[PDB]
């Protein structure tokens, strides 16, 4: 429990598709679950989704159910946030959060990462 | 919460602690009793128990249905569960009716057992003040050998089948189904009184048996231990045995997926709770139990282990002299056994409740297409009294004690929870379970939990199970009386019959695959959706 | 989903006093599953405060946390100049998750 670092933020034209990816290290990433957060211009914080350790069970935000797919990748503890349609609201600052208890809360957040539309 | 308490300890706390627990460790010399009671506690009660809410939780019904969606092939788990309350059911009751015996021959002026000078009585009985002023009798012990039980010289010289206690079991039975079709339960405020009372009389049972001269002798013995006893398996297989029955493992799965329902409930420390509750009970009506067997031990001039019977009688010879040496010893004693029939009356309406529930869940189109409802557990009711009446007859206490040995006791329960904390452990995964739990609860089960299902449960029962097939003996009624051969053949088809649920489930399913051998477990061991 | 709001958006402070800060959500939510975090200006969130009386690791008992049903809010005993910092409000009782409007510290 120590590192957590997004990458893949980019500048895109709207309604394109583009993956984000959150490197974890120094723990267990396979039994750990990850949540994704996003943190608007206006600086006001948003969920986005939420998968579990296994990746069975996934949640998603009402706006983003739609458009955005989470997945993770235990072999390389790399955690992958692939979206198809980013509309207009969408640009913002993402950061990959760990969520295995939910009585906890999210323990660690990584850097984040920016990704801007127009 | 006192809530989760009221709501559920009823049917958990019964006569499993209170009459079953103290002549399980009398019957093992006491205080070598304690350490595998506690080891197997601590080691898989509790951890198997929150599994057991767990799996109820997580299909919200019972052992009928949850083993399809976590592993077709072992299904037969739910069947072995059901004809385990099935077997449980039918002699469970029976100590009910020896309770309600006692408490119709309690309204007396002079309570029956405290003197001999009475027709039944032996003119071996000599009184237990002036026993010690030969082979001399008790009257308490006597009175409920020949009076209320009427014992056989064995099992193979049935007897006559006595009256007074076949209506006795009519009148527990006809209460029974009263309560079960009529939907009574204990939601309206007498659930208190009624959660509160049995505690309230064990605490004055016990504050009795403390003042009791030569207590100090009972309590030395329930807690001194002997480390050589513990190398009989068999001391062993009765602290598994206890502590699975106690807690309702491999039976609550059938119920907790109704009463544990509930939301935003913390079922881990519930579980804790109810744990600490039971075993708290349990242990402390252990001292009550031993301090009367002191006193006793002390008056008559004899050792600890030969006071009194070593089996189920012991609490019918012990409470019945702690209520005699009593003021008013009518009133205690009536109070005593309506406590009795009151902490077993919830339990039995649970288990008859729980299997109802169950066997209409195999049959939905038919038992649940109508009035079929009220017959189905008239029938249920009319077949478990035709099995029980076996057991009131003069030699039905050594089939009593053949059913509390092997029908819901012994190598069954050990089976059952193995292979349940195997399948989940291994073949499901616990990788799986503990992310399950995770979107149930909101938290994973964490280390011990895990490490219990994985290896701890299931390494002691394979243990237990070795160690009883390889220093075996026979099982015994009493310190003397030795089974025929074809008795314990009986107590081992009745084992057998739980035992074997899983095996042929397994077989016949294997059987019912198309394809290939290597395809028919492949599309069995995987989970349904 | 179950909007939560924080009332006071802005709070002007003066050094060394105790200030008190309240979330208010659509729906009641459970005492274990409401959380705080703190975000630097200008760096990523860190939990704060957890179960809303849980202090985190990395926080002294400098802060606090208390609240029930619909109402939530946490105290500080001092605040200082390092406790400059936007806090918000996070439910965790049913999905979708959501994050208060926040309330930043302005001195
Ligand atoms: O009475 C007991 O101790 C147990 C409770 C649940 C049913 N099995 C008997
Ligand atoms: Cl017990």
């Amino acid at each position: 429990e120590v590192q957590l670092v997004e990458s893949g933020g980019g500048l895109v034209k709207p309604g394109g598709s583009l993956k984000l990816s959150c490197a974890a290290s120094g723990f267990t990433f396979s039994s750990y679950a990850m949540s994704w957060v996003r943190q608007s211009p206006e600086k006001r914080l948003e969920w986005v989704a939420e998968i579990s350790s296994g990746g069975r069970y996934i949640y998603y935000s009402d706006t983003v159910t739609g458009r955005f797919t989470i997945s993770r990748d235990n072999a390389r503890n790399i955690l992958h946030l692939e979206m198809s349609s980013l509309r207009s609201e969408d640009t913002a600052m993402y950061y990959c959060a760990r969520g295995e208890v939910r009585q906890r809360g999210f323990d660690y957040w990584g850097q984040g990462t920016t990704l801007t539309v127009s | 919460k006192i809530d989760f308490v009221l709501s559920v300890a009823g049917g958990f706390v019964g006569l499993g602690n209170v009459w079953r627990f103290p002549y399980l460790c009398y019957k093992n010399g006491g205080g070598a009793f304690l350490i595998p009671y506690f080891i197997f506690l601590f080691g898989s009660g509790l951890p198997v128990f929150f599994l057991e809410i767990i799996i109820g939780q997580y299909t919200s019904e019972g052992g009928i249905t949850c083993w399809e969606k976590i592993c077709p092939l072992f299904s037969g788990i739910g069947y072995a569960s059901v004809v385990i309350v099935s077997l449980l059911n039918v002699y469970y009751i029976v100590i009910l009716a020896w309770a309600t015996y006692y408490l119709f021959q309690s309204f007396q002026k002079e309570l029956p057992w405290a003197h001999c000078n009475h027709s039944w009585n032996t003119p071996h009985c000599m009184e237990d003040t002036m026993r010690k002023n030969t082979n001399f009798t008790s009257p308490v012990i006597e009175f409920w050998e020949r009076n209320v039980l009427s014992l056989s010289p064995g099992i193979d010289h049935p007897g006559s089948l006595k009256w007074d206690l076949a209506l006795c079991l009519l009148l527990v039975w006809l209460v029974c189904f009263f309560c079960i079709w009529k939907g009574v339960r204990s939601t309206g405020k007498v659930v208190y009184f009624t959660a509160t009372f049995p505690f309230a009389m064990l605490l004055v049972l016990l504050v009795r048996g403390l003042t009791l001269p030569g207590a100090g002798a009972g309590i030395k013995f329930y807690l001194y231990p002997d480390i050589t006893r513990l190398e009989d398996p068999q001391v062993w297989i009765d602290a598994g045995t206890q502590i699975f029955f106690s807690y309702a493992i491999c039976l609550g799965a059938m119920t907790s997926l109704g009463s544990y329902n509930k939301y935003h409930n913390n079922v881990y420390r519930d579980c804790m709770l109810l744990g600490c509750l039971n075993s708290g009970t349990s242990f402390v009506s252990g001292f009550a139990i031993f301090s009367i067997l002191g006193f006793m031990a002390q008056e008559q001039g004899v050792d600890i282990a030969d006071v009194a019977e070593s089996g189920p009688g012991l609490a019918f010879i012990a409470y019945p002299k702690a209520v005699t040496m009593m003021p008013l010893p009518t009133f205690w004693s009536i109070l005593f056994f309506i406590m009795l029939l009151l902490l077993g009356l919830d339990s039995q309406f649970v288990e008859v409740e729980g299997q109802i529930t169950s066997l209409v869940d195999l049959y939905p189109s038919f038992l649940r297409k109508g009035y079929r409802r009220e017959i189905f557990i008239a029938f249920v009711c009319s077949i478990s009294y035709l099995l029980g009446l076996t057991m009131v007859t003069e030699g039905g206490m050594y089939v009593f004690q053949l059913f509390d040995y092997y029908a819901a006791s012994g190598v069954c329960l050990l089976w059952v929870a193995f292979f349940e904390c195997f399948v989940i452990a291994w073949i499901y995964g616990g990788n799986r379970f503990s992310e399950d739990i995770r979107d149930m609860i909101g938290f994973p089960p964490g280390p011990w939990m895990k490490y219990s299902w994985a290896v701890i449960t299931p390494v002691l029962c394979v243990g237990c199970f070795i160690f009883s097939l390889v220093k075996y003996v026979p099982l015994t009624y009493n310190k003397t009386y030795v089974y025929p051969n074809w008795a314990i053949g009986l107590g081992w088809s009745l084992a057998l019959s739980s035992m074997l649920c899983v095996p042929l489930v397994i077989v016949i399913r294997l059987c019912q695959t198309e394809g290939p051998f290597l395809v028919r477990v492949k599309y069995l061991l995987t989970p349904r959706e | 989903e179950n909007v939560l709001t924080q009332s006071p958006a802005i709070m002007s402070t003066s050094p060394g006093e105790k200030v008190t800060m309240t979330c208010r959500a659509s729906s009641s939510v459970g005492s274990s599953y409401l959380h705080w975090y703190q975000q630097k200006s200008g760096a990523s969130p860190k939990l704060w405060i957890y179960s809303t009386s849980n202090l985190a690791s990395g926080v002294p008992a400098r802060f606090s946390g208390s609240g029930s049903g619909t109402s939530y809010s946490l105290t500080i005993s001092s605040v200082e100049a390092e406790d400059a910092a936007t806090y918000y409000c996070q439910q965790f009782s049913g999905y979708p998750l959501t994050f208060g409007s926040g309330t930043k510290l302005e001195m």
